[PDB]
């Protein structure tokens, strides 16, 4: 869980 | 009664006109950035049904209620949602580069705008989170996932992280989960209750059928 936004 | 924390995206207000802001250069990127901003002050802008249904979920739960956004708009605030989190920020906001304070903002943006919570005024810039970047009240969404009885996500594609993770935490948790989407999400499977249809159809009608269920009004 958590980290940058990020795509798939 | 039941904790309920809801996820909406970009879904829940298409039918309001808002499009996904930018499906680089920074003067075209705060052109982009600026036109949208400016959208939200046109009057013919307004939150749909289903912005309007969510706040009458939050009147009837008062604080076992929390709202959690991925959308930079302010619908749900005008719908009448209070304490909105927006784990990736907001177009009607600007930080302070030096102090990182948030102010509101309603014009344009340009290099020429500074802060004025320094002792010499910063640049400014987007309070939005774009990807590669940190979200937002991230401590507080995963404190409210570990206590909701109910996840509700709306207008989500399940493409984004981390909050397409949120379901995930959800059922290790122990709460129902439910999709309400135009059409599945990239990880519409993993919920246990879900409808499909246009939001300012299918959240209305859930929300009547939850807040019945809760004996908790209409
Ligand atoms: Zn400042």
């Amino acid at each position: 869980k958590g980290g940058a936004k990020r795509h798939r | 009664k039941p904790r309920v924390l809801v996820l909406t995206g970009a879904g829940i207000s298409a039918e309001s006109g808002i499009r996904t802001f930018r499906a680089r250069d920074p003067e075209l990127v705060q052109a982009f950035a600026n036109a949208r901003r400016r959208q939200l002050q046109q009057p013919e802008i307004q939150p749909n049904a289903a912005h309007l249904a969510l706040a009458k979920l939050q009147d009837a739960l008062g604080d076992r209620f929390l709202l959690v956004t991925q959308n930079l708009d302010n619908l749900h605030e005008r719908a009448g949602n209070t304490n909105v989190i927006h784990m990736h920020g907001e177009l009607l906001k600007v930080r302070c580069s030096q102090s990182g304070q948030v102010l509101d903002w309603t014009g344009d943006v340009t290099p020429e705008d500074k802060c004025h919570c320094c002792q010499f005024p910063a640049p400014l810039r987007p309070h939005y989170v774009w990807f590669g970047e940190m979200p937002l009240g991230m401590d507080e969404i995963y404190m409210a996932l570990s206590m909701a009885d109910i996840f509700i996500a709306i207008g989500t594609s399940g493409h984004v992280y981390p909050a397409a993770g949120f379901v995930h935490e959800a059922k290790l948790h122990g709460a129902h989960t439910v999709e309400l989407n135009l059409e599945p999400s990239q990880v519409g499977n993993e919920f246990a209750e879900k409808y499909y249809g246009p939001a300012s159809q299918v959240v209305p009608e859930f929300v009547e059928k939850l807040l019945k269920g809760l004996k908790a009004g209409s």
